[PDB]
RNA sequence: AUUCUGGUUGAUCCUGCCAGAGGUUACUGCUAUCGGUGUUCGCCUAAGCCAUGCGAGUCAUAUGUUCUUUGUGAACAUGGCGUACUGCUCAGUAACACGUGGAUAACCUGCCCUUGGGUCCGGCAUAACCCCGGGAAACUGGGGAUAAUACCGGAUAACGCACAUAUGCUGGAAUGCUUUCUGCGUAAAACGGAUUCGUCUGCCCAAGGAUGGGUCUGCGGCCUAUCAGGUAGUAGUGGGUGUAACGUACCUACUAGCCGACAACGGGUACGGGUUGUGAGAGCAAGAGCCCGGAGAUGGAUUCUGAGACAUGAAUCCAGGCCCUACGGGGCGCAGCAGGCGCGAAAACUUUACAAUGCGGGAAACCGUGAUAAGGGGACACCGAGUGCCAGCAUCAUAUGCUGGCUGUCCGGAUGUGUAAAAUACAUCUGUUAGCAAGGGCCGGGCAAGACCGGUGCCAGCCGCCGCGGUAACACCGGCGGCCCGAGUGGUGAUCGUGAUUAUUGGGUCUAAAGGGUCCGUAGCCGGUUUGGUCAGUCCUCCGGGAAAUCUGACAGCUCAACUGUUAGGCUUUC
């Protein structure tokens, strides 16, 4: 659980005095980070019967060659780097926009594993 | 899902008498703004049943049909140009918007008559289908001849196409809002004025003016193809 | 909310000597009971006067013709103004016409009772009717067309002409 | 007591006759059974079949509103008419 | 007080400051009347009578004005209350329940030749002291 | 009716307030017959605390079991839907909370809606029931039997990556749908129920709508400087994260911004608006009730369930108070309806019914409904009536007389209309010696009313203000009389008007309160004639809006009336 309601001052620093409680629709879940392990997923429910698939661990990827446009599933070994956080590279976290290392070759994750339910990585040219 | 006596919609001609709620219309296919309950229609306009229980009884016994469908629920919405058919008297009535934006009923002559609809968004269902954003009856998922706002006509109750009433410059047009509601007249110029809100249209019947494209109905080639105006019975 | 205040008005100073004298004279002449009855009659008078002022300010337009003719048609229906009257005649309107339209005044000047208060009690005690309606209201506002059909009630004893107090 | 009838619309959706009439009674407002007995002879409706919903008498003049009705079946009346109307309308031999 | 066309702001500001020089508007907005008076906007009250004083009148006039000393129960405020009418102190004594109301004089303050007294009795033991003064009611033994 | 009157003076003019005079609101003294209308009656103190009943329940055409009053009759269980809509309150909130115009191409939607599809194999628990109980209760154990639209497992999609493929909408506008297919990970349903076997209603699915709601921003509306700086997740960029979705909403690297002296930050206060009060109007003051949106459930945090909640009749714990106990433990919070204590100046019946209007339930018949309607009670607001009428006759000119009769609007009765059934109301009749049905203030001035008689003696008292009484009180107390109002009539606040006493309209500032000691001077504000160009304020006009409600007039209909509907106007404003 996290609160994603509109609570960060107004424009100036005058502390916004809340007139409403923490509503149910403003409650966001936890960042279920993904690592390189046994491929584990959970069918967490969301609004309107939309069970969003959340991934937690994975050592395989759907590496997509751009030269020929062929999709083959190759194992994930290590995150090469990541622009979003300099610590996920050390933690082997698999976020979107990171760069993983597969058997096919180095690839960049182009899918959000916490929302997509799979690790779809485009093979870097 | 309640609505009160005071906050009854502007398109609802029935007054502000009684005690709070007046027959909450369902979600339905048509907009709630231009909608009246079939129970309220049969209990106020036609005066075939006076109570709500007796109205629910007569609806439930398959005695009133809305485009050939005997709806058993007294909360069914009704949109503009809707036909209500009663075979036992051969009473045909059409939902119409008068000059003040309110919804009324005009009696028809024959029991069997078409119904007019409109095109609002042509989307593509997977399978090579040109979905026209239909809401009522059966239709034809057609081709690019069927454009937006084309105002298709379809039979009852099978709801097959009768004639593609495509609009052009000079063709007939019926207003569906504003201060010009019910002032049907020929189209003068349908200008595709680019703007962030929506385009515009030029229409002149008895008197010329400018009107919005969402307040125009392509109701005929040169003359009324459908039975537009019969008898205005309260 | 949606409630309503009074109909009549009130004097700013409530003990004007000549004004109170005219009030008592009108009340005693027309057989009224309350000062507020005269006040509300003058309030209808000033309603017609204020409508006349609002119309005569413009000096009659596509919809102001309707707003200026509907009041004249209603007054000719009720006859507070002259039959051959205009908009401007309402501006010179005194409250005797309003009191004349009162049914007690009408029955007093129809000779159905000797005195005005006897007309009051006859109207209230079902002795004045109109085409079968046993109306018992002194404050009833009638038309010139309403005036002819007025008579005793068929159930009241004065329909039989044996009343000694009756003329 | 006198009666004159004006509106006799028949609802096709229920197969019943709507009786609207003016009650020219004298003096005492007649009861529902008496007005039914008088209204029966005007349109050939039995007491069990002829039904009256109100004999509402106005102020002053002895005139009343009668909203009576006619059915082609007493079972149809029991299915459609409310139980208070069935009790209020005395059946032949009712108690 | 600028008479230019595009000078509504200056006129609004100068009307805003000049309004405060009135006593009534400033005292209404500042809430001095609610903060000051014991009844707090209540039209009448209810206090326990403690002591009875026949306070003297003004300088030109000469008289004794019977004024009970009453402490309110709603607020515990100690004030002085003038009891009107002939035989005024006969129907009120120590340790009573008496309704009190403002004397309704000058500016809502003390009225007539009574110095320093702003409240008046209107009823003793929830019965009208005016009728006791007249002689149409009798003092309860409570 | 666009209103003046007394008070400072020996007398005048006048500045100037005070007080008088009219609404409305709250409360209340005195007091009293009735009907109509509807959108009032624990808001102002205590959003204090609550005994008692109750307010949401329903499903036989989902499955299962025992009876019969043999019927959509009832009882139990599994299960579906609903209880997140109404209803109450008005603390918090000075805020995209709200009003209003757009947006969502940035999003979710059970019921409902139309078209395009599908509805495929199975598996077999556990209920009531049986056998034994435990338990003060709250609760609830074991073994035996078993079913479903219960629940689980399997096949044909959506979701995300990468691709190529033709305008399909909208259109500044793809970023969406997409013809798509490609391969890579990746799915549903109940061939259920009933039938007249005609069919009806349900499950899954795709597209869209509609409904519900989140988000978003142009603009509109408080007091305050005896409140000058505020802000570091604060302002922004890239990459992410989580979300229904956009978003510092959170995280990371970075930049050094952001708001404010044209009022930030803080304090004061407040549910916002539609509107209401008042006045000739400009305005000024309040926004309890009817409708729209917002928030809240003892204060507070957290969470399950669900399409939807952080749920008024859900939980959990803390604080706080209370409560049932067999002392091992177990509940509860009426800002839901009547009611109680408390509170105070400050307000009702623990009535009636699903008859109607609605809502959920059902396929239907129908059931529940302190929602709603119907009443009871409260000098709520408005409106309508009557307590008398009456010829002749007499004084002191309107009071009881003397007499003569006469009417039943009221009150009581009868009877029916009538409502779910009442009651009122409604019609005829009839009850009355017209008697049962008027009071309240005030009398020196302001101000309509007594210079009449005793009392009291700067005393009792009056008195909004002025002013009265230490000996002749039209002043004060009883009387006598008189006056105004009217089932009402006063009192104290409040507030509007008075008052041009806040003045833009519309005031003054030499001597009455008031020109700053002078002056220089920013924002602001005010600005020469003149040719040329634009048309933003402005101007005429058009088109989208500005919910109804309340306002005005009439018509129509309630007996007149207020009131409901139609309608022509108003407001909504100042987009
Ligand atoms: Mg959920």
């Amino acid at each position: 659980m996290r609160w994603q309601g509109s609570s960060r001052r107004k424009a100036t620093g005058g502390k916004v005095i809340t007139a409403r409680g923490k509503r149910k629709f403003e409650m966001g879940r936890e960042s279920a980070e993904t690592r390189i392990s046994e491929i584990k997923r959970k069918k967490v429910p969301t609004m309107g019967g939309n069970r969003k698939v959340r991934l937690l661990q994975s050592n395989v990827a759907n590496v997509t060659n751009p030269k020929d446009g062929k999709t083959v599933t190759a194992p994930i070994e290590t995150v090469i780097d990541n622009t979003a956080n300099k610590h996920y590279v050390r933690r082997n976290i698999l976020t979107k926009g990171s760069v993983i290392r597969t058997s096919m070759g180095t690839a960049r994750v182009t899918s959000r594993p916490g929302q997509d339910g799979v690790v779809n990585a485009v093979l870097i040219e | 899902t309640h609505q009160k006596r005071l906050s009854v919609p502007k398109s609802w001609k029935v007054g502000k008498k009684g005690n709070k709620w007046i027959s909450t219309t369902r979600p339905g296919p048509h907009s709630q703004a231009r909608s009246l309950p079939l129970g309220i229609i049969i209990r106020d306009i036609l005066k075939l049943v006076d109570n709500s229980r007796e109205g629910k009884r007569i609806l439930s016994e398959g005695k009133v049909l809305v485009d050939g469908i005997p709806r058993k629920d007294l909360r069914f919405p009704v949109g503009l140009f809707d036909v209500i058919t009663l075979p036992l008297v051969n009473e045909a009535y059409r939902m119409l918007q008068d000059e003040k934006g309110r919804l009324t009923l005009h009696k028809l002559n024959e029991t069997n008559v078409n119904k007019l609809c409109r095109i609002n968004n042509k989307t593509t269902v997977k399978g090579g289908k040109f979905q026209l954003n239909l809401n009522d009856g059966t239709n034809i998922i057609g081709s690019n001849e069927y454009g937006t706002k084309d105002s298709l006509i379809l039979s009852i109750p099978d709801k097959q196409v009768v004639k593609h009433l495509k609009f052009e410059v000079g063709n007939l047009a019926m207003v569906v809002g504003g201060q010009h509601s019910g002032e049907t007249g020929k189209i003068m110029e349908i200008r595709e004025v680019k703007s962030s809100r929506h385009n515009t249209v030029m229409i002149s019947g008895e008197t010329d003016f400018e009107t919005i494209e969402d307040y125009v109905i392509v109701i005929g080639e040169d003359k009324p193809e459908i039975r537009l105006g019969g008898e205005i019975s309260e | 909310p949606g409630k309503k205040s009074k109909s009549y008005e009130t004097p700013k100073h409530p003990w004007q000597e000549a004004r109170m004298a005219t009030e008592v004279q009108l009340v005693k002449a027309y057989g009224l009971r309350n000062k507020k009855e005269v006040w509300k009659a003058a309030s209808m008078l000033r309603m017609y006067r204020s409508e006349a002022r609002k119309l005569l300010a413009h000096v009659l337009e596509g919809h102001y013709r309707t707003q200026s003719e509907e009041i004249l048609s209603k007054l000719i229906r009720y006859g507070i103004i002259k039959s051959d009257a205009n908009i401007d005649d309402i501006l010179s309107l005194k409250t005797e016409n309003i009191l004349e339209r009162r049914l007690q005044t009408q029955v007093l000047r129809l000779g159905l009772a000797r005195t005005v208060i006897q007309a009051r009690q006859f109207i209230t005690h079902g002795h004045i009717a109109i085409n079968g309606r046993k109306a018992t209201i002194p404050g009833m506002l009638v038309s010139k067309e309403d005036e002819m059909h007025i008579g005793y009630y068929g159930n009241s004893p004065l329909k039989n002409e044996s009343h000694p107090e009756r003329p | 007591m006198d009666i004159k009838i004006l509106k006799d619309k028949n609802n096709s959706l229920l197969n019943r006759r709507e009786l609207d009439f003016v009650v020219k009674y004298e003096g005492s407002t007649p009861s529902r059974s008496d007005v039914r007995n008088k209204l029966a002879a005007m349109l050939n409706a039995p007491l069990e079949l002829l039904i009256i919903q109100r004999i509402k008498t106005e102020y002053g003049m002895q005139e009343s509103k009668g909203y009576a009705k006619v059915y082609a079946d007493e079972a149809r009346m029991k299915q459609v008419e409310q139980e208070y109307i069935l009790k209020r309308n005395p059946a032949p031999g009712a108690e | 007080m600028a008479k230019g066309k595009y000078a509504a702001n200056i006129l609004k500001q100068t009307r805003k400051d000049a309004r405060w020089k009135d006593t009534y508007y400033g005292r209404r907005v500042l809430g001095l009347n609610v903060k000051a008076d014991p009844l707090g906007g209540a039209p009448q009250g209810r206090g326990i009578v403690l002591e009875k004083v026949g306070v003297e009148a003004k300088q030109p006039n000469s008289a004794i004005r019977k004024c009970v000393r009453v402490q309110l129960i709603k607020n515990g405020r100690q004030v002085t209350a003038f009891c009107p009418g002939d035989g005024a102190v006969n129907f009120i004594d120590e340790h009573d329940e008496v309704t009190v109301e403002k004397i309704g004089g000058r500016m809502g303050g003390a009225m007539g030749d009574i110095p320093g007294v702003r409240f008046k009795v209107i009823a003793v033991n929830n019965v009208s002291l005016n009728q006791l003064v007249i002689g149409r009611m009798e003092k309860p033994r409570r």
